[PDB]
């Protein structure tokens, strides 16, 4: 009766994931701008 | 026997702490100091633009090898910058160690013979039922 | 202080740190401080703190004083004499129920064992008694290589990494180049000796590099934990500490035998045992015992707070411990009922309030 | 106690409201010990003992007026109070102290206190550099610049292009030197973390007349002087010197508890008052942000006592009983039952390493001077 039952992770990864996604997403536009600047100069 | 019960705070941190927990003002000052070091290296170097692209900022970051030395003065300044980087690394190492040691701030009250909960407070309203054997 | 006078017999050659005259007195101090010798009651030169207070009394109250060394040295406890059942005192206040007496000046604790027959005065310095222990050098010098870690386990992981290098060389077909590359990647070097063509070899090398980084992290974390968590220093804290309470036949701690606190521990039924322990171990001095504690002969020693604090402060060799108990102060001793009681009291009180005790104590102790 | 009928009406009644505490405790214990009875009551007019044109506002005067034998409370031995009456041998030590409270956390960053700038690691660094140079020369069987680059590089960090190996022995020596360097870095990180484990909050003033307590206006900050009218500390502070006295009257607000409440956040930071009372106040203070920076510094080390008459037949027995109580070990238990505080006995920042940056900045300026030599030839 009395007693039958007895009772370096992803938490650091959410912000890192957000920052990595933000940095990766805008890379194409920055490379295009650099290519345009090189072409114009 | 008689014993006391308490709630628990399941979360403790987020593991995603930025440089602001060290100090946000420290982060801004560190960025300013890094910019100053890079500007000083670029000024003393005069490669040129090609050197300044990856002379010290990458070197201060990690080992890329894309720096163009200008004089032995540049080498001495780079050794000094490496020492400063190691100092910052050890400082943030001790910072993280202090945070790890400092975790779990609350202390579980080991009974009422402990005066802590025996001392009346304006924060704890702990009690039992009315009209009990206790 | 008892520093013998100059060879001419005249006390001299004494100046303060800030630069000022130093007051000492001659006083008939028998050089035969040992218990039993041909008596030589030579007048030695003596000074210190209570001498200065007596001089302050002389400057405020007009009188003449003849300070002399006690023939006994014992502070005075009731003692039934041998082959008899008659109770009597001894030592300094054993002289009180004797001839000259008439005055008592020494570091003396407010105590009930003698207060029945005599009266004290108001106290001028409040301090009790505690415990001291000899010291040893720290062992956290980090001199050894793999002592915080396991040297055997370090050998095991070194053999493991050597076997890993050999296995990598087995897949080189270059082999010497591959071994050099592995050893360089062991320490995050990147020399570049070995780049075998096979992609599987490169993948295995990257995996081994990650594993080496992890192993180094584990080694440094274990060493850092061993260094940070190193604190094996722990002495007895308070009378209630059982190590102090348990009488061990290996290490012995004692106090001054037959001196003030002997009755303080003889009256009480709680302690009892350590009183018996000190009965065969408490010494009859205040300096031989303190030099014997550092001699790795006495585990610890119990005595007046100020005495031991000063003795440890002068020579940075030992540290006292334990919060003060049996709190009290020092008061001046008299005989019977001299009218000077109220005058002495009011004088010490006025001096203490005004701010002269602070200067004198800071100067001398 | 007697209460006046409301306030305006001088008449009143002797209301009763039970009282207790350590002085009450010791009172009861001595009462059992000596086997006497008492009708204890409370005083209202004035407080403590201080002649006002040879007028003592009750308390002590209650003993000299032959109006009451025994009067035990918050008793302070002093000069003028040591002749109107006769006291009892004390059993508690306490005097005057300061109770300054700082605004927020105070710690020592120890930015320059790294084990460097000494002769401990300097000798090891010199020996390691000499060994590395000797090994480079041996393996040699331009070069000087590359050797200097290697020595400076794999000491702090390999985060710089200094790659120039020669032979297998060169690789072995580089591996050994890198192992030593990373061991040194790990040891330094561990040592700085261990320093972070320790702390330093030693003191702020360390003296009752050190520098500010001569002319607080001259020092610039006028530290509050919230003493108490016709109290105990005031007589002695005036007696020692009037330098604090001329500014003592600048502030005298309310009782000790109200004074600490105000000084916690209101106007003041430093407080001077009796020792044991402030000890108890600070021990139980909320958050222990109110702690005296004196490490227990006292100018009036004295004792309590009982307010006997001028020869009433109570001195001998009271003294014997009190010494028996202290020796037998009772009011230690009473004190730990009553007097003990809350904390009391139980116990990468911007500015933290800021200064060395400037020093490093100064070091940077040194390099500029070297450029002059580079421009010399």
């Amino acid at each position: 009766w009395v007693r039958y039952q007895e009772c370096l992770t992803f938490e650091n990864m959410a912000g890192v994931f957000m920052l990595v996604a933000g940095g990766i997403v805008a890379g194409i536009f920055l490379i295009f701008i650099e290519i345009a600047y090189k072409r114009h100069k | 026997g008689l014993t006391i019960l308490v709630k628990k705070e399941i979360p403790r941190s987020t593991l995603d702490s930025f440089m602001q927990p060290f100090q946000s003002t420290l982060w801004l000052l560190v960025g300013l100091s890094v910019h100053v070091v890079a500007v000083m290296l670029y000024l003393l170097d005069r490669t040129l633009s090609s050197a300044m692209w990856f002379s010290w900022g990458v070197l201060l970051n990690s080992g890329i090898g894309e720096g163009a030395p200008r004089s032995f003065s540049a080498r001495i300044l780079g050794m000094v910058w490496a020492g400063f980087a190691m100092i910052i690394v050890a400082s943030y190492t001790a910072n993280l160690a202090a945070f790890l040691v400092l975790d779990r701030p609350e202390e579980r009250i080991t009974g009422i013979n402990d005066p802590r909960l025996r001392n009346p407070s304006d924060k704890f309203i702990y009690a039992t039922v009315k009209q009990s054997s206790v | 202080y008892v520093k013998p006078t100059l060879s001419d017999g005249t006390c001299k050659e004494e100046f303060t740190v800030n630069g000022d005259p130093v007051k000492k007195v001659i006083c008939t101090g028998p050089n035969d401080t040992s218990p039993g010798s041909p008596r030589h009651t030579v007048p030695q030169c003596c000074y210190g703190f209570c001498i200065d207070l007596l001089i302050k009394l002389a400057r405020t109250m007009n009188f003449t004083y003849e300070v002399h060394l006690v023939a006994d040295g014992k502070f005075g406890t009731q003692e039934r004499v041998n082959n008899s059942n008659k109770k009597e005192w001894n030592g300094m206040m054993g002289e009180l129920l004797s001839g000259q007496a008439d005055m008592i000046v020494a570091p003396l604790t407010i105590n009930n064992e003698r207060a029945q027959y005599i009266e004290f005065s108001k106290p001028f310095k409040y301090q009790g008694l505690t415990i001291l222990v000899k010291k040893e050098i720290p062992r956290s010098t980090l001199d050894s290589f793999m002592q915080p870690f396991q040297s055997t386990l370090w050998l095991l992981v070194g053999l493991s990494v050597h076997v890993v290098a050999v296995m990598l060389y087995l897949l080189d077909r270059t082999l010497s180049s591959a071994m050099w590359f592995s050893w360089g990647v062991l320490l995050n070097s990147g020399i570049g000796e070995g780049a075998p063509r096979s992609f599987s070899a490169r993948i295995l090398g990257m995996v081994w590099a990650g594993f080496a980084m992890i192993i180094v992290a584990s080694y440094t974390a274990n060493l850092a934990a061993f260094l940070v968590l190193d604190r094996p220093e722990e002495r007895i804290t308070g009378i209630n500490d059982p190590r102090l309470r348990n009488p061990s036949d290996k290490f012995i701690y004692a106090t001054v035998k037959q001196s003030s606190v002997d009755i303080y521990f003889r009256r009480q039924v709680e302690l009892s045992t350590m009183y018996r322990h000190m009965e065969k171990h408490n010494y009859e001095s205040a300096a031989e015992a303190i030099q014997a504690v550092r001699d790795n002969k006495l585990h610890a020693f119990i005595w007046d707070s100020a005495v031991l604090e000063f003795e440890a402060s002068q020579k940075c060799d030992l540290v006292t411990t334990g919060e003060l108990f049996f709190r009290s102060g020092f008061g001046i001793g008299m005989r019977k009922d001299s009218p000077w009681k109220q005058n002495v009291s009011l004088s010490i009180l006025k001096s203490h309030e005004n701010g002269f005790m602070e200067d004198l104590d800071k100067t001398w102790v | 106690k007697f209460v006046k009928i409301n306030n305006s009406t001088n008449e009143g009644m002797n209301v009763k409201k039970c009282c207790k505490g350590f002085c009450i405790d010791i009172l009861k214990k001595l009462s059992r010990t000596v086997k006497f009875t008492y009708d204890l009551y409370l005083v209202t007019n004035g407080k403590h003992g201080k002649k006002v044109n040879n007028v003592w506002n009750g308390m002590i005067g209650e003993v000299v007026y032959q109006r009451a034998v025994m009067a035990v409370g918050s008793l302070t031995i002093n000069e003028e109070r040591s002749e109107v009456v006769d006291f009892s041998v004390p059993f508690v030590e306490t005097g005057i102290s300061v109770m300054v409270s700082r605004s927020n956390g105070t710690v020592s960053p120890s930015a320059f206190l790294e084990p460097f700038s000494a002769s401990v690691w300097v000798m090891m660094f010199v020996m390691l550099l000499i060994v590395s140079a000797i090994a480079v020369f041996v393996f040699e069987y331009f070069t000087i610049g590359k050797a200097i680059w290697l020595l400076w590089g794999l000491v702090f960090n390999n985060s710089v292009p200094v790659q120039n190996p020669k032979g297998t022995t060169s690789k072995i020596m580089v591996s050994v030197w890198a192992f030593f360097a990373v061991i040194f870095l790990a040891s330094y990180t561990a040592n700085l973390a261990a320093f972070m484990i320790q702390e330093e909050f030693v003191d702020q003033v360390t003296g009752l007349s050190d520098k500010k307590f001569q002319r607080p206006h001259d020092y610039s900050p006028p530290f509050r002087f919230g003493t108490v009218p016709n109290g105990s500390t005031e007589r002695n502070i005036r007696n020692n010197y009037p330098y604090m006295h001329q500014y003592m009257t600048k502030f005298n607000q309310k009782g000790v508890e109200d004074a600490l409440v105000s000084l916690k956040t209101g106007k003041l930071d430093a407080f001077i008052y009796d020792a044991a009372v402030l000890n108890y106040k600070a021990g139980r203070d909320e958050g222990c942000k109110l702690v005296t920076i004196g490490s227990g510094y006292i100018f009036a080390t004295t004792g309590y006592g009982i307010a006997l008459q001028k020869g009433s037949p109570w001195k001998r027995q009271i003294d014997l009983a009190l010494l028996q109580f202290v020796g037998d070990g009772e009011m230690e238990e009473l004190e730990t039952l009553w007097l003990t505080g809350i904390c009391h006995n139980e116990k990468l920042d911007i500015d933290n390493m800021a200064g060395v940056f400037y020093m490093l900045a100064a070091a940077m300026a040194l390099s500029l001077i070297t450029f002059i030599w580079e421009h010399l030839f």
